[PDB]
């Protein structure tokens, strides 16, 4: 969450500076889906096991 | 048993509360002694080996 | 004599006592921090490929089975951290106009120079402490990302995140300056004219010339 | 036996290979006979005793009558590149010290000062061995391609080929000189230095001093041929290369100029104090005399005759001093 | 911070400091002197003048008494311009006298020149004008920690006083 | 040309040693009083009058336009065509270097150090020629000590001009140790 | 033989180097003296002494005074801790003294 | 021996030290003590070698 | 890193071209030698 | 329970505590943060005092850097303050002091200040001149000039001889 | 082109090297306050 917030803040600053008006979501969510899925499945497996 | 002396108490393991161990100012300093000691010790170890 | 001239120039630059360089006077000189990311990406890719090959073959050791995932995870984390650190807008140079009411800046973003002009001194403000950054979740077009951010923040669609949690990778090597509507990072290791710099950061306008 | 000896055995084997005659050990490792006399241990030792000179002769013949091998050339010049790599860096620093900042960084304008400047960075990439890999690459380049294309050739042809290859590979020499004289770690590597040079100045900036490097290379080749031949005029050729050394000094200064690493520019380098033209001449001559390039492919007929005569003189030792002169053999 | 980790932290810090300042353990003495020494001298006795002359042979004098009357900003700017240059002789050390006269001027000069390398005060009992003129500057330098006091007895030994003053100023030099 | 007397209308404080700029001005005026001839100026009763301002006495010089960390730009001078002149001049210099050394050696034979005079008495104080100005001379040992100090400064200038803010590794070590201690506290 | 020879050599080298003082610092009240000395491998080792205990004693033999290193301007001063029966050796050179 | 003596004499003369052997200046040609010391160092050992061998 | 990429590409191209020239010359020499050997056999 | 280890200098601890307590009281007037209560406040955690030190950590660091003057540092005051600010912010960006005591924060800041001062002094006493190193002695000896032979330089007719001129040029160059 | 080797400096360094251990030898062989009767 902290990494995503920092990336969003940096993208917003850059877009305001360059007058782009579009956020670089491709960079903001670099591996968010992968990390979230890995953590969720790991936690679910641990809960089922123990 | 040997610490339990009959007539005199053995010194306390901890320093007296009166003493303050806050650092003050440096009186003497010869740091190159460390380097000389390292050199001599390593040389003697190598020669002995 | 050549070394004397170079030393005098170095002293002048360090003290930040440069003269008026034409229409504008340079009053700040800073540099950004560069971190290694390609070596870490290569190491992570190598670790992943090696783990896949070991799983496919079956001739690996328990030692390497333990080590390779750890090395890959460390490389991935370092890559992410270095990318975030590199892509930090860092103020590189700042110039003041003759009238003393206008400021121009050049900033570095991952080694890319971006020039901003027409910045009134009245809008400059240096954040002594940790400010608050506002994040609009409605802008996000990913339902999963929006839900995750909302759950983590525990707030409405517009969430305010204190900069204390972000200074670790956002402005750990500098302070935060407000260049009008945008915000930039001012490194501590820089050469600048302190007298003018303090006034402009506080927002006061210096006298002409 | 299962955790130490397996890892320690290779070290002992390498030590024994270095400190023992590999050919003699291989000969002794085979015991017995198949039907031919002379396979006993006594006979093998007698053969192995002369095998040292026989193998030296065979290797020399291979280096002359067969295509040159990079591994063989590097083995011949191992000391100049393996152990004393930093000698080149300190010599370059001494040569270019006239327009460097070293005198303001706890160093003197002498060979000792250059050595201290080089060693203040340690022994590794920022110290004594800084640029050692660049030196190895440069040696594997023009000096080796020239041998390949001029094996068994005269002095003029060798000089022409070496000049052509040095012109072809010159930018590497400039990058190596800049890395050697980079005492503050300004450049992060050869590629970084080349990129900075190209971005600041044009591509021609990498070819500074080529025409003064080529002439000194010709003089050095002449001196190398003279010393290989062993003629008395080797000292005259040594004096000639000593006189041409200021060309090398000017080449180094031109390479090191026009950059933050130097206090002067290209124009100012030419009008430098003339009392420091022969900077490090004696150190350079001593180093070259001690570790002269052993390019056997370029050895002339007289050099080959000298080598073979020395080998034969050493080989003559295998006769009995008190052999009786008998009427019937 | 912690007794058990103090030794390890000290060793690691000593190893790492070499990266910032290579061979610091071998060039520590020389590093005691700054690149552009700027000294502010308080004291107007004859013995004080003799000690100053003996100690600052290779330095350049800056008479700030001539700047009296002008505003603090202008005086500080002029002093900084005077003491932020190196002459052809390669004398990078400057010592100022009769300046600053107040905390405002002292702070202005420090801000302009990134601070004065040394503030040497020679308390001579036979002097009665230094305290009346530059007490505020002395207090400011005492607060900022750049003040070095070297009491001098007029009936003392000149050689010993010079040696002690040289040692004290060498120790008190700041980058 | 040893004894000369200067008078400042209260513009120079003689209670302390004269500044480098003041000595340079005095030398630049003596090198005129000598070469251009003399109206008998420079005696106690007929001294050389000077009114020195703060800028003259303190300010060093001007023309501080040197660009630090810069590379000479090529491809504008047509290096391909102009390298011939540089090569020819280098060859000429190499050829003449032995000749120049021989000429300098001959000059040393025919010249002596005592031939030139470098001592001047100003206001009853002895000074010796220094680069482009004067330097107070009191004792031979003092002069040698001053030369040694100047050499030390020139030699260790770069070492003393180190980067104060290059503390990344130290900060990392301190952070790691304090984080371990924080874990212990938690 | 190998084990005990190595142990004896290292221990006696440490004992020989123990006497010499690397660093000395007073406490805030100047009541204690923290002394850094040489370790077996040449690192720093900390010890504490009392200034009252510290004392410079004359030699037992009165004809051996002339043989003391202190006779030389750049000699060594032997300070004895009367409580711990230890010896502290300091260079006479003023360069090492505050 | 001659090389070592010449090297030592040259170094000590460079540092300003000259051994007080032989007159400072010659009686007839006024040759300097350093030059005469060099000449003696060069010649005397050769004569001693010849005499010893003979 | 455009300048660095261009420099690396130029170095690679120069080395590769020299290698191509050397291999072409060696191929010509070897072909001539092989033809001579075949004729002699 | 008490070892013979020299304790870190406590000279600046009262000033650090005073500055931090003043800044924190500017936001929590009822927190009762006073210098006189340092001995007892250092034993409590920030949660017990209802103070979120994480938000105010940066302001505390800036105020400490701007206010405290350290005379034991080898750097001038401006450079010392800038370096201290950078070092402290870098170190504390990754440290969470909310769940620990105030004494831990104060001691950490004091330790950072003392380590910075020691590094400025090069881990050597500021009041001890010290002995020059081998490199320093060698460089001074080499920089020492050569006196030469004054007899040859003496103005005399005998010195005009060719041999004497050669000796002078060889030994007084 | 600063000068390098000087025999007088070498001799001075040799003398310093030979005189360095004199103080330590004297301290080691000197008497102490103890009188082990
Ligand atoms: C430095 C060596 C330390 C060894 C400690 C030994 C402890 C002995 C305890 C004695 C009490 C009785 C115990 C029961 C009987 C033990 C018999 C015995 O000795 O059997 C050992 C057993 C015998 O092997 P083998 O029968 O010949 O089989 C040959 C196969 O190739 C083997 O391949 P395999 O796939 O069949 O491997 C089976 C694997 C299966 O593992 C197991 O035995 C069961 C699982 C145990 C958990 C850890 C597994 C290893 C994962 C990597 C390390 C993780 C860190 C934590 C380690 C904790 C300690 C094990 O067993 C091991 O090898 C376990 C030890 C491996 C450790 C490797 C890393 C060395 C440093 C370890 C300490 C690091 C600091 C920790 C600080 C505290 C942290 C809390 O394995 C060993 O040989 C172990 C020693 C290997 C030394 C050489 C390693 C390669 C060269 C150096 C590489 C350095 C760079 C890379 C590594 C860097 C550091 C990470
Ligand atoms: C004045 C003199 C003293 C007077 C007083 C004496 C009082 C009586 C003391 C009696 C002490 C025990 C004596 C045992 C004799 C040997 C017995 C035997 O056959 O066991 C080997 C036996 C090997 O037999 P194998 O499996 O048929 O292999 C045949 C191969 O040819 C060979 O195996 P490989 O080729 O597969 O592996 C080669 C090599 C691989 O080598 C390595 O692993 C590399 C190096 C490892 C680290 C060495 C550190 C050395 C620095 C000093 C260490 C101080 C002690 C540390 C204690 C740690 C544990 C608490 O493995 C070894 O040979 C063993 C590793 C060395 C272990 C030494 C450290 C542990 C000592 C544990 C007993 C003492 C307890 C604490 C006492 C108090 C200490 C303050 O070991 C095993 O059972 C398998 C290995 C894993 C368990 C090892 C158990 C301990 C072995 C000790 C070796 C001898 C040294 C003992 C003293 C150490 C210094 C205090
Ligand atoms: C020993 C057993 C094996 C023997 C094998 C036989 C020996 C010969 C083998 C030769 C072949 C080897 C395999 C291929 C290697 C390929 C290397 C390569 O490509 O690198 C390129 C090289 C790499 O780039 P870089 O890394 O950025 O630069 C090098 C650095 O400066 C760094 O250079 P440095 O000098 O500063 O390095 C200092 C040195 C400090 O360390 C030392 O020197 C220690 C020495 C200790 C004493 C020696 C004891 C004996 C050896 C012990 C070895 C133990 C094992 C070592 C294992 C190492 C790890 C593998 O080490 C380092 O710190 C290196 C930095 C690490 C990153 C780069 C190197 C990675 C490691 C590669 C090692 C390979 C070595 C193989 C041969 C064996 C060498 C021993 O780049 C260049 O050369 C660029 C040149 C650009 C020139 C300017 C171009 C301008 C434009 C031209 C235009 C042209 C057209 C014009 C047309 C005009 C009109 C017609
Ligand atoms: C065993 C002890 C030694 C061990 C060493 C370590 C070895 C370790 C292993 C290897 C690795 C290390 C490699 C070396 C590292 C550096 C070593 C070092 O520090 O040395 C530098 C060191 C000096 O460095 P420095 O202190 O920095 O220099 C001071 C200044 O900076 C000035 O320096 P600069 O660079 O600026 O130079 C400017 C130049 C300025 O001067 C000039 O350039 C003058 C120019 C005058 C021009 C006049 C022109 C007149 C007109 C033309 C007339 C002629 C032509 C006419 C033609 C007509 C027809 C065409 O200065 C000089 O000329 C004087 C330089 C020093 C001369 C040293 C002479 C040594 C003699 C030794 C005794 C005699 C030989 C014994 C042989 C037998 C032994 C058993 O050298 C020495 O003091 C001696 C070193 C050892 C000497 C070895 C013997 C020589 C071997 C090669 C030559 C053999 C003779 C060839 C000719 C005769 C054949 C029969
Ligand atoms: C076999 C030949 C071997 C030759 C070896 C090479 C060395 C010797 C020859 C060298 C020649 C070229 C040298 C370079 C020349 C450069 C130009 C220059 O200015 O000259 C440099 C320099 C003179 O320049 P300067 O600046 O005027 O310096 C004047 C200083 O007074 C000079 O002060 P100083 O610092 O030189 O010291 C005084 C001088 C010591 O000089 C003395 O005053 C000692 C006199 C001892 C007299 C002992 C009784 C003699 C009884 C009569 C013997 C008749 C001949 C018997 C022959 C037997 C068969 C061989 O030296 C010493 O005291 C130190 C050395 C210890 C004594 C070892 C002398 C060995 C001589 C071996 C060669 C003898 C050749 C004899 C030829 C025939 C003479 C008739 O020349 C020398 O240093 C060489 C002197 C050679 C001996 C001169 C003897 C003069 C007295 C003769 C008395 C009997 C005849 C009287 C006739 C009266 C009119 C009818
Ligand atoms: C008989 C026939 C002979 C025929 C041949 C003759 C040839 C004659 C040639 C002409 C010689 C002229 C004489 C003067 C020459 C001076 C040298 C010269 O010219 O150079 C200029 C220059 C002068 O220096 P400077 O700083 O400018 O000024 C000097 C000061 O003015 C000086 O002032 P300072 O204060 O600095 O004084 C320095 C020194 C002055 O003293 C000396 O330097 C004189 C030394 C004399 C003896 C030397 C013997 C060894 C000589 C070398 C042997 C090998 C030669 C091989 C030659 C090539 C063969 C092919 O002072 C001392 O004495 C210091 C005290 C310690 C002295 C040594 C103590 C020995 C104790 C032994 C007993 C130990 C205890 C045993 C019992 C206990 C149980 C074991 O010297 C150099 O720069 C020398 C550079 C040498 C570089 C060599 C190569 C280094 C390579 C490093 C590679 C690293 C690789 C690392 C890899 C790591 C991988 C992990």
């Amino acid at each position: 969450y902290n990494h995503l917030v920092i990336k969003y803040y940096q993208s917003f600053i850059c877009n305001t500076l360059i007058n782009k008006k579009k956020l670089e979501f491709n960079y903001i969510l670099s591996s968010f889906k992968f990390i979230k899925e890995l953590n969720n499945i790991i936690i679910i497996s641990l809960n089922k096991l123990f | 048993n040997y610490l339990d002396q009959p007539f005199v108490k053995v010194p306390n393991a901890n320093p007296n509360a009166s003493l303050n161990f806050e650092e003050g100012e440096v009186l003497y300093e010869n740091t190159r002694l460390l380097e000389w000691a390292k050199f001599w010790n390593y040389s003697v170890v190598v020669g002995y080996l | 004599l050549a070394f004397i001239k170079e030393a005098n120039e170095m002293i002048q630059q360090n003290t930040g006592n440069l003269p008026w360089d034409g229409g504008k006077k340079k009053i700040f000189q800073g540099q950004a921090n560069k971190y290694l990311e390609t070596p870490y990406y290569l190491l992570a890719a190598l670790s992943g490929l090696g783990l896949l090959y070991f799983l496919y073959s079956g001739d690996a050791k328990y030692k390497t089975l333990v080590l390779t995932p750890v090395v890959g995870i460390a490389a991935f984390v370092l890559l992410r951290r270095n990318q975030i650190l590199n892509r930090v807008p860092t103020l590189t140079e700042l110039f003041l106009h003759k009238d003393g009411k206008f400021v121009d800046a050049v900033v570095s973003v991952n080694g890319q120079l971006i020039s901003k002009n027409d910045i009134p001194v009245s809008t400059l403000k240096l954040y002594r402490g940790d400010h608050t950054v506002k994040v609009n979740l409605n802008d996000f077009e990913d339902a999963s990302a929006k839900k995750f951010l909302a759950q983590q923040s525990g707030q409405e669609g517009v969430i305010n995140v204190h900069f204390s949690k972000l200074r670790n990778l956002a402005a750990r090597n500098g302070q935060v300056l407000n260049l009008g509507d945008t915000e930039v990072v001012v490194p501590f290791e820089n050469q600048a004219n302190r007298i003018i710099l303090k006034q402009i950061f506080k927002g006061v306008e210096v006298l002409p010339s | 036996a299962n955790f130490v000896i397996p890892y320690l055995k290779p070290v002992a084997d390498f030590w024994n290979s270095l400190c023992i005659d590999q050919h003699q050990d291989s000969l002794f490792q085979f015991k017995g006979q198949t039907g031919s006399l002379g396979t006993d241990w006594t006979s093998k030792y007698l053969r192995s005793e002369q095998d040292v000179y026989n193998h030296k002769y065979l290797q020399y013949h291979k280096r002359v009558h067969e295509a040159p091998e990079l591994t063989d050339v590097i083995s011949d010049n191992v000391y100049r590149l393996t152990l004393f790599a930093g000698v080149e860096r300190v010599l370059s620093v001494r040569q270019a010290q006239a327009i460097l900042k070293t005198q303001f960084a706890g160093a003197t304008e002498n060979i000792s000062g250059a050595f201290q400047t080089v060693l203040n960075g340690g022994i590794f990439r920022r110290g004594y061995f800084r640029g050692a890999l660049l030196n190895l690459l440069q040696f594997c380049g023009a000096p080796y391609q020239s041998l390949i294309w001029s094996r068994n050739s005269g002095i003029t042809n060798q000089v022409i080929v070496s000049s052509i290859f040095e012109a072809f590979f010159y930018p590497l020499d400039t990058v190596k000189t800049l890395i050697y004289n980079d005492v503050q770690g300004k450049y992060k590597g050869a590629f970084h230095c080349a990129s900075q040079v190209v971005q600041n100045a044009g591509w021609s900036r990498l070819y500074a001093g080529i025409f003064q490097k080529l002439i000194f290379n010709s003089a050095l080749i002449f001196h190398l041929n003279q010393v290989w031949d062993g003629s008395s005029q080797q000292w005259a050729s040594l004096a000639l290369v000593a006189a041409a050394y200021p060309l090398l000094v000017l080449k180094t200064r031109f390479q090191v100029a026009g950059t933050p690493l130097a206090l002067a520019t290209s124009n100012e380098v030419l009008k430098v104090n003339r009392k420091t033209l022969y900077a490090g001449l004696v150190p350079y001559l001593i180093f070259n005399t001690l570790f002269a390039y052993e390019f056997a492919a370029w050895h002339s007929s007289t050099a080959q005759e000298r080598v073979i005569g020395g080998l034969q003189n050493a080989m003559k030792q295998f006769s009995s001093p008190a052999a009786e002169q008998v009427w019937s053999s | 911070m912690n007794n058990t980790f103090k030794f390890l932290h000290q060793v690691i810090s000593k190893l790492t400091l070499k990266a910032q300042v290579p061979n610091y353990g071998q060039y520590s003495h020389s590093l005691k002197r700054p690149i552009n020494p700027k000294v502010v001298v308080f004291g107007n006795s004859s013995r004080a003048y003799e000690l100053i002359s003996s100690q600052f042979r290779n330095f350049n004098h800056v008479n700030g008494l001539e700047l009296k009357g002008q505003e603090d900003n202008i005086q500080a700017n002029k002093v900084a311009q005077s003491v932020l240059s190196i002459n052809d002789g390669f004398q990078d050390g400057y010592y100022i006298t009769d300046f600053p006269q107040n905390s405002k001027q002292a702070e202005r000069l420090d801000l302009i020149t990134d601070g004065v390398n040394l503030a040497l005060y020679i308390k001579d009992p036979s002097d009665k004008v230094t305290v009346t003129r530059q007490q505020e500057a002395i207090d400011y330098y005492r607060k900022t920690g750049a003040l070095v006091e070297f009491e001098v007895d007029p009936r003392g030994d000149l050689e010993e006083q010079v040696k002690q003053l040289s040692n004290q100023v060498l120790n008190g030099y700041k980058h | 040309s040893r004894i000369y007397w200067f008078d400042f209308n209260g513009t120079v404080n003689e209670n302390l040693p004269l500044n480098y700029n003041v000595l340079k001005i005095c030398r630049n005026e003596i090198n005129k009083l000598e070469k251009l001839n003399e109206n008998n100026l420079g005696t106690q009763k007929n001294p050389i009058k000077l009114n020195l301002s703060f800028e003259d006495k303190h300010y060093n010089t001007n023309n501080l336009v040197l660009d630090l960390n810069s590379y000479e730009t090529f491809n504008s001078k047509n290096f391909i065509s102009s390298i011939f002149d540089k090569t020819f001049e280098s060859l000429n210099t190499v050829l003449m270097a032995p000749i120049y050394s021989f000429l300098e050696f001959k000059l040393k034979l025919s010249s002596t150090k005592i031939n030139t005079n470098h001592y001047y008495v100003i206001n009853g104080k002895l000074y010796i020629t220094y680069n482009d100005s004067f330097k107070l001379f009191t004792t031979i040992n003092d002069y040698f000590n001053d030369l040694n100090e100047l050499s030390n400064t020139k030699l260790f200038f770069l070492y003393r001009s180190f980067n104060i803010y290059n503390i990344k590794l130290n900060s990392l070590v301190d952070f790691v140790f304090l984080k371990l201690i924080l874990f212990i506290h938690l | 033989v190998a084990i005990y020879a190595t142990y004896i050599a290292l221990s006696y080298i440490n004992n020989i180097w123990k006497d010499y003082v690397v660093r000395a610092q007073f406490s805030k009240d100047k009541e204690l003296l923290f002394v850094t000395r040489v370790s077996p491998f040449g690192t720093t080792e900390e010890e504490v002494y009392e200034v009252a205990h510290l004392e410079h004693l004359p030699p037992s033999v009165r004809s051996g005074v002339k043989d003391l290193s202190a006779q030389d301007a750049d000699g060594l001063v032997d300070v004895t801790c009367m409580s711990s029966q230890r010896s502290l050796v300091f260079y006479k050179g003023d360069q090492y003294w505050n | 021996f001659t090389a070592v003596s010449w090297f030592s004499i040259y170094q000590f003369a460079r540092k300003g030290a000259v051994l007080p052997v032989l007159r400072e200046y010659g009686r007839y040609f006024g040759t300097h003590r350093l030059f005469r010391q060099y000449l003696h160092t060069l010649v005397l050992p050769l004569l001693y070698t010849e005499y010893a061998l003979n | 890193s455009n300048v660095t990429g261009k420099v690396a590409l130029a170095t690679l191209g120069a080395l590769t071209g020299y290698g191509a020239f050397y291999h072409y010359n060696q191929y010509l020499n070897l072909s001539a030698r092989w033809q001579q050997i075949q004729e002699n056999i | 329970n008490r070892t013979h280890d020299k304790v870190i200098s406590q000279t600046y601890v009262p000033a650090i505590a005073n500055i931090a307590f003043t800044h924190l009281s500017k936001k929590y007037p009822q927190a009762g943060l006073k210098v006189d209560q340092l001995n007892t406040l250092k034993e409590k955690t920030w949660n017990d005092l209802g103070v979120n030190i994480e938000h105010e950590k940066q302001e505390i660091l800036v105020e400490l850097s701007e206010q405290i003057f350290v005379k034991e540092s080898k750097l001038r005051w401006v450079h010392e303050q800038r370096q201290r600010l950078a070092h402290t912010t870098y170190v504390f960006s990754g440290l969470e002091f909310q769940n620990v005591k105030v004494g831990f924060f104060i001691d950490s800041y004091n330790f950072l200040l003392q380590e910075l001062a020691h590094r400025s002094n090069l881990y050597q006493s500021k009041d001890i001149v010290g002995e020059k190193s081998f490199h320093e002695k060698h460089l001074e000896q080499q920089t020492a000039p050569y006196s030469g032979v004054k007899s040859l330089e003496e103005p005399v007719s005998q010195n005009k001889s060719f041999i004497n001129s050669l000796m002078r040029a060889i030994h007084n160059h | 082109s600063s000068k390098g080797f000087n025999l007088a400096n070498a001799v001075n360094t040799v003398k310093s090297t030979l005189n360095a251990p004199i103080k330590h030898i004297k301290r080691n062989i000197e008497p102490t306050g103890s009188n082990y009767s």
